[PDB]
């Protein structure tokens, strides 16, 4: 009949008119970008509110900032709606100790989040990409999959046995 | 020359990282984090996955273990120990006389004849009766675990691994990783656990007014998204021309209704999608009597399309006849959990499956899951090769004795490496005796004498007593594929390491 179909068509008209206020071509990025000068914060911060950035500070000498670049570029190709930056130890923080070299973290507009510091958080010589998506996706930007890093939860025999004994017959 | 003598050290030290974890009685090791934490681990896999090394040979020889464990799922450290023992104290003389190629040539025919000797001895077993398979499985899961409804777990494991079977494509082939899923839900007695002939999904229908309880469904499986906009192709093309917007929204209706009619030209009682569904598509479907389920994962479609009852080729668009017609049972929606559960059950010859079990707490459920996972692995390994070989080190001693007899029979020019391998292959009984806690020399001499006079068809060693007893009354047996794979893998890893 003529009532329900016309009503459906008119909610499509209303919704499509409401969708005429959509985004403003925010998909310019999608590839890896590099900066190396005095371009510290006037570029990363000065952008739209609905962005998703990731910075990186390294030294280019130690063979742990060379493995992470391949993973970061691979994530860059897959996800187009993100911002990725690189720098060499001197854009900000003029003096920086070598104790915690690979520094990767996510700005938000006015409040930084998810600070990753030091080589111990990554492990070392064992960063498969999947752990990198997991760690980055623990706070937003999730694509699929879960529980793909059993290498961190090693089982302790004695404590687990005591817990099982005290819980099973409780 | 010094390259081999340098690379052998890393191999032997990694082999010596874990050596006493074999057998029933085993020790435990401790790792110390840089901050100060302490973890006391027993698995060989956890240790040989945590420590990182430098020399490339050590990295490759660690990776071999995990690569092999990915497929067979039974033996990991035995090949490492055997390769290390063979490498350590066999080839260094032969390098001192500078003849590597002769050593490799001897290795090839040694592998060939030991494989032939292992194939010579075997005992067949029937596969019709399941009681003796249950007994064998129970003997196999005698490994350290908790005996809580073990017989039930073994029975369910046997039933599932027999039901998945093969589809007569490239001869027998059994897969367990992709066509078996475990689901655990709290509440109710533990006896109700059983195997389900169909498949379960955690989602529900998209609109309250569609029918749920159906009899004899006709399922269609379909990918991609029903909705179609393609806005990004044409955006802000003469923004002042809203007539363009009106025309495009008018013409999209023709495409949507054409797709709907093409689908509705058949009788697809149920429609399963993955991306999403719009309002016109669901409205048109609801005009007729169809049910839709939205946004299911890829693996669930893999199970359903795997002849779970709904034999479907999963075609994206413009399907044909006889690719939708399927023989299934009952489709139901339940409220056992907080979320509705879909049941597609009582089908015929379902190649897929879904195993569920019930318990009060979650940790006991995790333990039971681990137990039945191990049982399923063993039962899958058994069915591929229906022949068995005695274990406990008797096979190794028999092979070594036959090799020694052959070496003294033909007495070839390169017999020294042959004998070196022959009496270097016997490291496992020494380790078992050392772990037991008795004298190695006297027991080894007694075993050699028994193999010389009685031929030790089934006589071996006991890991809990330390006395030479016959295994016919003991009941210790192992399959045939694992031993061959281990011996081979050791041979080619040794050859590859020596080739550098
Ligand atoms: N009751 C027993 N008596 C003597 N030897 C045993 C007994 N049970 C197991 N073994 C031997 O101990 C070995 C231990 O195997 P396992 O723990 O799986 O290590 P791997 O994964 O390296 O095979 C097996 O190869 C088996 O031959």
């Amino acid at each position: 009949f003529n009532e329900e179909d016309e009503r459906a068509i008119e909610m499509y008209r209303r919704r499509r008119l409401a969708e005429w206020k959509a985004t403003k071509l925010k998909n310019k990025f999608g590839e890896v970008l590099e900066i190396s000068g005095k371009d510290y914060v006037q570029e990363v911060t000065k952008a739209g509110e609905g962005l998703w950035v990731i910075l990186h500070l390294y030294k280019q000498g130690i063979p742990l900032c060379a493995l992470i670049n391949q993973h970061l570029s691979g994530l860059a190709r897959k996800f187009p709606d993100v911002k990725f930056i690189k720098a060499i130890s001197t854009t900000c923080i003029p003096n920086y100790p070598d104790r915690n070299l690979p520094t990767i973290f996510v700005y938000l507009e006015g409040d930084i989040k998810a600070q990753f510091i030091g080589p111990l958080v990554f492990g070392g010589m064992n960063l498969t990409r999947d752990e990198l998506e997991w760690k980055l996706s623990e706070s937003g930007a999730i694509m699929t999959d879960l529980e793909e890093n059993p290498k961190k939860p090693i089982e302790d025999v004695l404590l687990s046995s005591v817990r099982r004994s005290v819980l099973m017959k409780r | 020359r010094k390259v081999q003598s340098g690379n052998i050290n890393a191999a032997k030290t990694i082999a010596d990282i874990i050596r006493t974890c074999l057998g029933p009685k085993s020790m435990m090791k401790m790792l110390l984090d840089p901050m100060g934490g302490i973890v006391m681990t027993n698995d060989g896999n956890a240790i040989l996955r945590e420590i990182q090394v430098q020399h490339p040979a050590a990295k490759s020889m660690i990776e071999i273990s995990r690569t092999q464990d990915e497929e067979v799922g039974d033996g990991t450290t035995s090949v490492i120990i055997l390769a290390g023992e063979m490498l350590s104290v066999a080839e260094h003389f032969l390098e001192q006389q500078m003849h590597p190629t002769v050593v490799i040539s001897a290795y090839r025919k040694a592998l060939d004849d030991m494989i032939s000797t292992l194939k010579k001895i075997s005992i067949p077993v029937d596969i019709s009766d399941s009681d003796m398979m249950l007994n064998i499985i129970n003997s196999s899961i005698t490994t350290k675990a908790i005996s809580r409804w073990s017989s039930l777990a073994c029975n369910i494991a046997l039933d599932a691994v027999k039901m998945v079977q093969f589809e007569e494509n490239g001869r027998k082939e059994i897969d367990i990783k992709k066509y078996a899923r475990v689901e655990k839900i709290p509440g109710g007695i533990i006896e109700d656990s059983c195997v389900l002939r169909g498949v379960m999904i955690n989602k529900d229908v998209t609109h309250p007014r569609m029918r749920r309880y159906i009899k004899n469904p006709r399922i269609v499986l379909l990918d991609s998204s029903l909705e179609y906009k393609k806005g990004e192709s044409q955006t802000d093309i003469e923004i002042t021309r809203e007539e363009d917007f009106t025309r495009i929204l008018q013409m999209e209706e023709e495409y949507i209704q054409q797709l709907c009619e093409d689908i509705i030209q058949l009788k697809p009682d149920v429609v399963i999608t993955e991306k999403g569904i719009s309002d016109l598509a669901q409205h048109y479907l609801m005009r007729a009597n169809i049910t839709a389920i939205r946004r299911v994962r890829k693996t669930d479609n893999n199970r359903i399309a795997r002849a779970c009852g709904a034999r479907i080729v999963s075609r994206p668009e413009e399907l044909r006849e006889d690719d939708v017609g399927t023989g299934a049972g009952l489709l139901e929606i339940k409220k056992i959990g907080d979320e509705y559960f879909t049941f597609i059950t009582d089908c015929k010859d379902p190649k897929a499956c879904t195993i569920l079990l019930r318990g009060a707490s979650k940790e006991i459920l995790s333990e039971v899951e681990r137990n039945l996972q191990d049982a399923m692995q063993v039962c899958r390994n058994v069915l591929l090769d229906p022949q068995l070989v005695p274990g406990g080190g008797a096979s190794e001693m028999a092979v070594a004795h036959a090799l020694t007899e052959k070496s003294k029979a033909m007495t070839g020019v390169e017999q020294w490496p042959y004998r070196a391998v022959a009496q270097a292959l016997e490291v496992i009984p020494r380790t078992l005796i050392q772990n037991c806690g008795a004298s190695t020399i006297r027991l080894l001499t007694s075993l050699r004498a028994k193999h010389t006079q009685e031929n030790c068809e089934t006589w071996g060693v006991n890991g809990e007593t330390g006395t030479l007893v016959d295994m016919k009354e003991l009941g210790i047996w192992e399959p045939l594929a694992v031993k061959l794979q281990t011996y081979k893998t050791a041979v080619e890893t040794a050859v590859l390491l020596l080739r550098i």
